[PDB]
């Protein structure tokens, strides 16, 4: 199944022709999961970041309920590797989550946190990237919403420590317009 | 430039090398090979052992004279090893 | 273009490929000496 | 001035660089390219020579390219005319750059 | 008991090490690492010689407040007696080497630093102490104590 | 140092005549005063640069007349007379008319020919005077080529086949731009220096090189020394050493000065060198000469004269042993004492004499040397292992030694400390320890040499491999197979197989190597075959041009023992293969195919050649259009064979 | 020596964990016949065998190097490229004819290329 | 951080016969003190001339800068200077008076 | 960035640091450490020469626009092979229409 | 007196990798081929030998 | 005697570990503990808990400017004078070392013609 | 001065690193500076040779008697590539105009 997928979807432009060429085939449902975790790898993986394979696996997902909570679930499989993966690949991950989450297959994130407790310098640069992507698209503006409606804790808090990390580490990342009510918080 | 030694004949045998392997000496000739070549172990000694008449290579062979020179007599002067007229090496 | 001009001989490999110094610096004091 | 001198007789290298058995006058071009090789300084002194003196050029040969619908023309002159030129146009366009002569608009630039 | 052994050891610099490593005599004050060129950093600056950067000494002898010179710092440079030192001085209070004046990057900003020099050195009428680099701003004047010159550094503007 | 000041007298020293000197006021005088203390004033002060747009008479030379071959941008300084036009109104224009030289250095091979016959036929007429004026600074260009240096060396050997009592006095001006060429790391420039020194030497006057290249002996530099020693040494070739000796005997005996006696040492021994057999007659006078420098207080004088002795003995062989006769017994007390280069330099000495000595003095003598050769095999100095390394040749080649003894003492130091990857990367200790090695076989036999050695055949780098191969083949080559047993055999066969299959250069050593052992095992070598020709066929395709020449050569030097012992399936596989490959457009890989058939051919005869004649002949004919060489070489011979 | 291959971590956990007799399916050549011949990963197979049979921890030395060297789950051995698979064959060819000459006190430099070929592809 | 072969002085050429050395003097004068100049004043010669610094850097700033510089309408001819070549048109001489001061005021 | 923060660093950058974006970039940031890069900076209006070479030589070039000493190489298809083997069922498959078991090779791994 | 200059500038490993100029590839000629960067396999591409031995870097790394 | 001679030994000891390269043995150390990895990690993929801090992450040294790159990559010592004395054959050898890997690429590119 | 014509028959060969001569040892560290200047002591050299590695301890030869250096120096690092760093790159070196010699 494995080999099937990766051939289906080297073959296809589009992004469209490789889920009709994968439907089509009628593998196996169960497997619905690896699957997407292998269009997932398969991109990701694959050099640098290209905007078909991220496009395929949201599809996928809208076209079966069951797909969407595939990938939900693939991105918290992440936890474990945040740390692991090579600092490229984390270059085609952020924005490939980020045009997922712009797109909206938000609040998923939640399971994310800020701490210098446990977070990956991978996983630093992970959500860093994820956020200087998905702003570039929503405009920072349209984010100050999806923020301010979202319930972000583990990100968004106690810990006025937690709130120097958090409020100073989006000066790093720069963004820092969305910081602001903590900064209040902090005085 | 290029010039014999003439130093007096001894019985050490010519060696020539892969190139000048045919040629009697004085003529440049390659015909009727007869009578054999002497040169002194002045000229020819140690690095010189086997060492070719002319150019400095190993001597594969020996060096015949021809009939020509034979009936001139020339093959009687001083020995013909040439030298160049810097050192022989 | 000013960071690539940062970034800003053949004919001396092609010249020097023709003859050479060949020289260390013990003989180089050649070009010391005046004539007679 | 070699820095010069070499790109442009790279340049007309580049054109043979498949190099069939060409024919009897690019024989003569690649030798005489190669020539320049060999001694520069010669010439770059010839060159400025002809530059500082002759207004009389030999004949050129003209042929079409046919792209099958507009033809295309192709100009041939004598190598030494060649490299003359050659070393002109790199020249020029290295000082042109240099003094800013030719404002931004003008792109098919060497940047983008 | 009094002297074991009559050699020892050093674990010391030696002389041709500092010797060959500066020489005009042998210096003191390397450059470090920061130093360059005022008018290569107004290039960067992309400033032609209109509104480019470029500081003008200025001279006043002690006694009598103008120009001997006028001296541009543009083209570091040593000061010190007078041949060694670049910036020679006729004072006959400075030591032979007397003091530098080093233009670093921390932006291209001025500084002096003393040498040490066994009189010292007198900055706006109050002096530093050695061995650390002291930024100057414009209008800065130098000459410790009453010294036969002043001095005066000017930006190029107006 | 160059940067000292200058004086007025000092100043006119170094330009050439006809130029002033001038003020233009007192006042821009006093500016260049001044500019001292202002290159620090005034570079610190305003300044600065600029330029207008504005509409725009370019004067300028090349060398005009009506040819006139290309003057390089520094060689106007040289030729720049010749550049201005001014032209037909003495002397001055004959260094006018001489820059036919420039027609010499650069131009048309035509014009360099025409043109060194023109100034040949024009040396009675010029004089050496105005040539060398005008050739000396060019000789002495920094920027000088190769070719144009042999040249100029061209020109002055070929005017002075003429000039002869005109040179007298330019024999020093000559030399000094002449010596460096003695001293070069090009050969034949070093045989044309030789030759053009002598020519000038015989050329002048024995008084004329004496009385001129004195001064030269107590100069400081020890450049201009030694490669005066050399030359010294040429010119004593050139008018003989009975002439030139009473000079160097009153040298030698010198009292002023240590460097002085160092140098004439210098020339003995140079002397040495070019002579070589020759120095035979004079021998006597020359050691008498010699000997007082063992003794001196300074140590240079001891180290080089007893090297000059080597030098000696080492073109005195054997003869004259008396003649060195009364140098031995401080030489060998020496011996005893002595650390450093010294110590080395004695054992050059007494190692180029013990073949000259008689076995049974030099049994007691040897036998006492023995001890400090084996002690000083570990010395780091290069030089040391290169003396006792020929020392060692031969001592320890002296008939008068016994084997057991060497077997013991010296082979499990010598194939310790020498044999190491130092060593066979240089050139010299490369040859010199082949040499040694083999001698050593010469002696001792042959399977412990071998059998010590085969192992390293399966070494990484190649250059090791290398030497040791070249070894096991001259040792082969020597004693012959026949001592070596079987097991050792075997690792020989698959030794030189493995080596062989890789090789990084194409070069004959791997190949006659493998040659001469094949043929020295003569039959013995028959259970090897099939690996062997399993290998050359598996190997005769690999990847084209590097090894099928070089699998092709192996046929070819192993066809005899591939025929003798009567394998005639073998016959019939190189047959058809190698006739196969005719067909091959690498010109440098089908020479080789044709002279493997070549060499089958003389093996099989007519009537049995497995590719029938008819086959095999008109398939060669057509290939004789093959331009390059090698092809046309091996296919001409082959028609040549069989056409016979 | 295809009886070392149950050496392997996962082969005796899964039979000593075992609770029925059951027939299991593996690829010991994981997906090495996407770049080589089907024979040549059968010698690199006999070499990681017997190289885990003489050595045994030693020869895993050499198969996990580097602790960023990983192995897929789907497979038996790690991943590794051809310059790292010609490197790591020469260490395990070097791990059976050193422990071999060491036992037989023979200076395996000395043994031929039939003698070693022999001796790393069964008995001689 | 130089190539042996330059030299304090330098052959300078493509010069006006009309020329003044005190355009000269003001025009070379900027690298350093002069140590002199010489120009040619015979048939051949005229067109040429010879500086002479007091230090060689000078000279090397010069030849850097002045490389193909312009006067009137001509690109002068900048070469560092050769040595040796024709000398001996004077002596040796004369050292005997200066080393016997030296000897002398200094003793030593 | 990363000069600035060499700068500060003053120790220069490495390979590894610029691992990441080697092949990356419009003028393809590796040739900056092309070798001849000197003489190169030296040349102006290459592009523009390329649009003119149509006329001084007869044959057509495609890939008149850029040139890959300026602007480096803008794609690489070395997965396109690998993938193309992948599809037609590997080595072994496309292999069993050929002669290659007529050749006797062991293997074809050493195809050359 | 330590070796100093301004900034930092670049390190060696890599300042001089690729040729130069050279100039692109031919005036665009079918004959060329050059599609690919990189050969295939590593047959030729993994080393010059694929096989040497020797327990010499045995032997002396065992101890 | 006992100590005296111990002295002399216990220095045949404290000289002998420090001949070779101090430097080295710690390396050779390093593997020692590797084989202790090997007797709890026979056979060791991914997640196992070495790996995970593995890649939970990505006595005076010298501290002025930087030192130059070193085939084998060591930083100078301690009290290092701080200056470059060399004969320039690292580079050049680092240098065509790299030179080399270009040469074998542009040589390929001749084989396709 | 003969060393860096042996480097340079082993880099033009393309002798590619194991086979390298500095393989001849393996087991040392201690140098050998030759050719050294009589002003020089302990911490200098130790200051220069400290550059390619970190120097465990050097005797450097000084006469006994008069106590002044012989002019050589033995000296042992803490590492042996720091050694095979050290003969192949700071050898032919000048110090105050004399130019130095090392090996092992
Ligand atoms: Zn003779
Ligand atoms: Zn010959
Ligand atoms: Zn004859």
């Amino acid at each position: 199944f494995r080999r099937t997928i990766y051939l289906a979807i080297q073959s296809s432009l589009d992004f469209e022709e490789c889920a009709h060429k994968l439907l089509k085939m009628e593998f196996p449902e169960s497997q619905t999961k690896e699957l997407c975790n292998m269009i997932l790898d398969c991109c990701a993986q694959q050099r640098t970041y290209e905007k078909f394979f991220g496009l395929l696996a949201g599809r996928f997902c809208m076209l079966k309920k069951e797909y969407m909570e595939s990938f939900e679930g693939i991105f918290k499989e992440q936890y474990d590797t945040i740390h692991r993966l090579e600092t490229n690949k984390l270059r085609n991950v952020a924005k490939m989550f980020a045009h997922l989450l712009y797109t909206d297959s938000w609040s998923v994130l939640e399971c994310i946190k800020l701490s210098e407790e446990t977070t990956t310098s991978s996983s630093r640069i992970f959500v860093k990237i994820f956020f200087q992507e998905l702003c570039e698209y929503m405009g920072l503006p349209k984010l100050n919403a999806r923020l301010k409606d979202e319930t972000l804790q583990p990100f968004f808090e106690d810990n006025p420590r937690n709130t120097r990390f958090a409020i100073n580490f989006f000066t790093s990342i720069g963004l820092g317009g969305l910081t602001d009510e903590l900064r209040e918080h902090l005085k | 430039d290029l010039i014999f030694c003439r130093k007096q004949a001894g019985v050490a045998i010519g060696r020539l090398c892969e190139k000048c392997d045919g040629k009697c000496v004085i003529c440049d000739s390659y015909v009727r090979p007869c009578t054999l070549v002497r040169i002194c172990d002045e000229c020819n000694y140690g690095s010189y052992q086997g060492r070719c008449v002319i150019c400095g290579g190993p001597g594969v062979s020996d060096a015949y004279y021809c009939k020509e020179c034979t009936i001139q007599e020339k093959d009687r002067d001083g020995c013909p090893k040439i030298v160049n007229l810097g050192s022989s090496k | 273009p000013g960071y690539h001009a940062p970034v800003a001989d053949p004919f001396a490999e092609h010249r020097p490929p023709k003859i050479a110094d060949r020289e260390d610096e013990y003989k180089k004091h050649r070009r010391t000496m005046i004539i007679s | 001035d070699t820095k010069l001198l070499i790109l442009a007789l790279e340049r007309l290298k580049e054109a043979y660089s498949v190099k069939s058995r060409l024919n009897q006058s690019q024989r003569e071009e690649l030798g005489l390219i190669e020539q320049a090789y060999d001694n520069p300084h010669e010439a770059l002194s010839r060159i400025k020579r002809h530059l500082l003196t002759q207004r009389a050029f030999k004949e050129v040969g003209i042929e079409f390219m046919d792209l099958y619908s507009h033809l295309v023309p192709v100009y041939d002159v004598e190598p030494l005319e060649k490299i003359t030129d050659a070393y002109l146009d790199q020249y020029l366009w290295y000082e042109a750059d240099k003094r800013r002569l030719f404002p931004p608009w003008i792109k098919p630039a060497d940047t983008e | 008991n009094l002297q074991a052994q009559e050699e020892e050891r050093e674990f010391y610099n030696a002389r041709r090490r500092e010797h060959r490593q500066r020489n005009d005599p042998g210096g003191n004050n390397k450059e470090k690492e920061v130093p360059a060129k005022e008018k290569p950093s107004f290039e960067l600056s992309g400033a032609l010689l209109e509104d480019t950067n470029t500081f003008r000494g200025v001279v006043i002898k002690y006694s009598e407040p103008k120009r001997w010179r006028l001296y541009p710092f543009k083209n570091a440079y040593l000061l010190g007696r007078h041949p060694i030192d670049h910036p020679s001085c006729s004072k006959q209070h400075a030591v032979f080497q007397y003091r530098l004046v080093e233009y670093t990057r921390a932006r291209v900003k001025p500084y002096i630093i003393d040498l040490g020099s066994g009189n010292g050195t007198f900055l706006n009428n109050k002096r530093i102490e050695p061995q650390r680099y002291y930024e100057l701003k414009e209008k800065d004047v130098l000459k410790e104590i009453d010294d036969e010159d002043e001095e005066e550094e000017e930006e190029v503007s107006d | 140092e160059r940067n000292r000041p200058l004086s007025d007298e000092e100043l006119d020293a170094m330009f050439p005549e006809g130029y002033k000197v001038l003020p233009p006021p007192a006042g821009y005088v006093p500016i260049r005063t001044p500019a001292r203390k202002l290159t620090a004033t005034p570079t610190p002060l305003g300044g600065m640069t600029g330029f207008h747009m504005q509409t725009e008479m370019k004067s300028v030379n090349d060398q005009p007349s009506g040819n006139l071959p290309f003057l390089k941008p520094d060689d106007i300084q040289y030729f720049d007379k010749l550049l201005v036009d001014v032209d037909e109104s003495e002397e001055q224009k004959e260094r006018k008319i001489m820059k036919l030289l420039l027609k010499i250095k650069n131009g048309t091979p035509p014009m360099r020919k025409a043109a060194l016959r023109q100034i040949t036929d024009k040396a009675r007429e010029f004089g050496a005077g105005p040539l060398f004026n005008q050739i000396l600074p060019l000789l002495m260009s920094p920027t000088l080529e190769d070719q144009e240096r042999h040249l100029l060396v061209k020109v002055i050997d070929r005017i002075l086949y003429k000039l002869d009592d005109l040179v007298r006095p330019y024999v020093h001006k000559i030399l000094v731009v002449i010596e460096p060429l003695l001293i070069d790391e090009d050969y034949y420039a070093r045989v044309e220096g030789r030759e053009i020194i002598s020519n000038l030497a015989k050329a002048a006057g024995l008084a004329t090189m004496i009385s001129t290249m004195r001064p030269d002996i107590d100069n400081m530099d020890e450049y201009v020394r030694n490669t005066t020693a050399r030359a010294f040494a040429v010119v004593a070739s050139a008018l003989g050493i009975p002439s030139l000796l009473p000079f160097l005997k009153a040298v030698c005996k010198s009292k002023k000065s240590w460097q002085a006696r160092h140098t004439g040492i210098k020339i003995v021994q140079q002397i040495a060198i070019l002579m070589g057999c020759a120095i035979l007659p004079h021998l006597r006078s020359l050691v008498e000469i010699i000997e007082h420098g063992l003794v001196d207080e300074q140590q240079k004088v001891r180290t080089i004269s007893a090297l000059a002795i080597a030098a000696l003995a080492e073109a005195a062989t054997p003869y004259g042993i008396e003649s060195f006769d009364s140098v031995l017994k401080p030489l060998w007390k020496g011996i005893r004492q002595h650390r450093g280069k010294g110590l080395a330099a004695f054992l050059k000495a007494i190692g180029y004499l013990i073949p000259l000595m008689d076995a049974e003095y030099a049994n007691y003598y040897t036998r006492e040397v023995m001890l400090i050769l084996i002690r000083e095999f570990q010395s780091p100095d290069e030089e040391m292992k290169k003396i006792v390394l020929k020392v060692v040749k031969q001592c320890c080649g002296t008939d008068g030694v016994e084997a057991n003894y060497i077997k013991t003492e010296i082979l499990p130091p010598f194939f310790k400390h020498f044999w190491q990857h130092r060593m066979a990367l240089d050139r010299r200790n490369y040859r010199q320890l082949v040499d040694t090695t083999v001698e050593l076989a010469n002696k001792v036999g042959a399977a412990e040499i071998i059998s010590r050695i085969v192992d390293d055949l399966k070494d990484e780098a190649e250059q090791y491999r290398k030497m040791v191969m070249e070894t096991i083949e001259k040792i082969m080559g020597n004693l012959g197979a026949a001592d070596i047993d079987h097991k050792l055999e075997e690792q020989l066969i698959d030794g030189i197989l493995y080596a062989f299959q890789e090789q990084t250069t194409e070069d004959s050593v791997m190949l006659n190597g493998f040659g001469t052992v094949v043929n020295a095992l003569g039959k013995r070598v028959k259970p090897y075959l099939p690996q062997i020709c399993g290998t050359v066929l598996w190997r005769l395709n690999n990847k084209s041009a590097k090894v099928r020449q070089q699998a092709a050569d192996l046929i070819s030097r192993t066809a005899v023992v591939m025929k003798t012992c009567q394998e005639e399936k073998l016959m019939g596989h190189l047959g058809v293969v190698l006739y196969e490959y005719l067909g091959e457009e690498y010109p440098e890989v089908l020479g080789s195919i044709l002279g493997a058939l070549k060499a089958i051919v003389n093996v099989i005869g007519m009537h049995k050649m497995t590719p029938p004649i008819k086959d095999l002949l008109p398939r060669l004919t057509p290939i004789l259009k093959n331009r390059h060489e090698k092809v046309q070489e091996n296919c001409i011979d082959l028609v040549g064979r069989i056409a016979d | 020596p295809f009886q070392a291959c149950l050496k392997v971590e996962k082969f005796g956990d899964l039979i000593l964990k075992a609770t029925e007799p059951q027939m299991v399916l593996f690829n010991l050549y994981d997906d090495w016949l996407k770049t080589i011949s089907s024979y040549t990963a059968f010698s690199r197979l006999i070499l990681i065998l017997r190289a885990l049979h003489v050595n045994n921890d030693r020869a895993k030395v050499i198969l996990k190097p580097d602790k960023t060297t990983i192995t897929e789950p789907h497979h038996i051995w790690p991943t590794l490229t051809d310059e790292e698979w010609i490197k790591v064959e020469v260490q395990l060819k070097d791990l059976i004819l050193a422990d071999y000459g060491k036992k037989n006190n023979v200076n395996v430099a000395s043994l031929t290329q039939s003698e070693i070929r022999d001796i790393i592809l069964g008995m001689e | 951080r130089l190539p042996p072969e330059v030299n304090r002085i330098l052959y300078i050429r493509n010069l006006p016969y009309k020329i003044t050395a005190e355009e000269m003097y003001d025009i070379f004068g900027k690298y350093g003190p002069i140590r002199q100049i010489r120009v040619g004043n015979t048939p051949e010669t005229r067109g040429t001339a010879y500086v002479v610094y007091e230090d060689i850097f000078d000279a090397k700033n010069a030849c850097d800068h002045l490389s193909g510089f312009n006067v009137c309408n001509r690109y002068l001819v900048v070469l560092y200077y050769n040595a040796n070549r024709a000398f001996q048109k004077m002596d040796t001489k004369k050292k005997e008076e200066q080393l016997k001061l030296l000897k002398e005021k200094y003793g030593i | 960035l990363k000069r600035q923060e060499a700068i500060a660093q003053n120790r220069r950058l490495t390979l590894e640091d610029l691992e990441d974006s080697w092949d990356r970039g419009i003028p393809r940031i590796n040739t900056l450490f092309q070798k001849d890069r000197h003489t190169l900076a030296y040349d102006k209006g290459w592009r523009v020469r390329t649009d003119f070479k149509q006329y001084q030589v007869l044959k057509q070039n495609p890939f008149w626009w850029t040139h890959q000493r300026h602007d480096g190489k803008l794609w690489n298809l070395n997965n396109y092979r690998t993938d193309m083997i992948q599809a037609l069922g590997g080595v072994e498959g496309i292999l069993e229409h050929t002669l290659f078991k007529g050749t006797y090779f062991p293997t074809w791994e050493g195809l050359f | 007196n330590p070796r100093t200059s301004n900034e930092v500038q670049y390190d060696q490993r890599l300042f001089n990798q690729s040729k130069g100029m050279d100039s692109g590839f031919a005036g665009g000629e079918d004959e060329i081929y050059n599609v690919y960067d990189q050969a295939w396999r590593g047959g030729k591409d993994m080393a010059q030998s694929i096989y040497r031995p020797s327990k010499n870097l045995d032997k002396d790394m065992y101890g | 005697q006992r100590r005296k001679a111990e002295k002399d030994s216990e220095r045949d000891e404290l000289y002998a570990q420090w001949g070779k390269g101090l430097a080295q043995s710690r390396q050779q150390q390093q593997n020692v503990e590797d084989a202790m990895k090997e007797m709890q990690k026979p056979l060791a993929r991914y997640i196992d808990d070495e790996d995970l801090d593995r890649m939970l992450r990505e006595r005076p040294r010298y501290s002025g400017p930087a030192p130059p790159p070193n085939r084998f990559n060591i930083w100078p010592g301690y009290r290092w004078d701080g200056v470059d004395r060399s004969n320039g054959f690292e580079q050049k050898r680092f240098a065509r070392l790299a030179s080399k890997k270009a040469v074998e690429e542009l040589a390929y590119k001749w084989s396709v013609e | 001065k003969l060393i860096n014509e042996l480097n340079e028959r082993e880099v033009q060969l393309g002798v590619a690193d194991k086979v390298s001569w500095h393989s001849e040892y393996k087991d040392s560290a201690w140098i050998f500076l030759g050719g050294l200047p009589y002003e020089l002591t302990e911490g200098d050299i130790i200051c220069v040779f400290s550059q390619y590695g970190e120097i465990v301890n050097i005797n450097l030869v000084r006469d006994k008697k008069t106590g002044k250096s012989k002019g050589f120096c033995f000296l042992c690092y803490e590492d042996q590539r720091s050694t095979i760093l050290a003969v192949d790159n700071f050898n032919g070196i000048k110090i105050k105009g004399r130019t130095i010699r090392v090996d092992h």
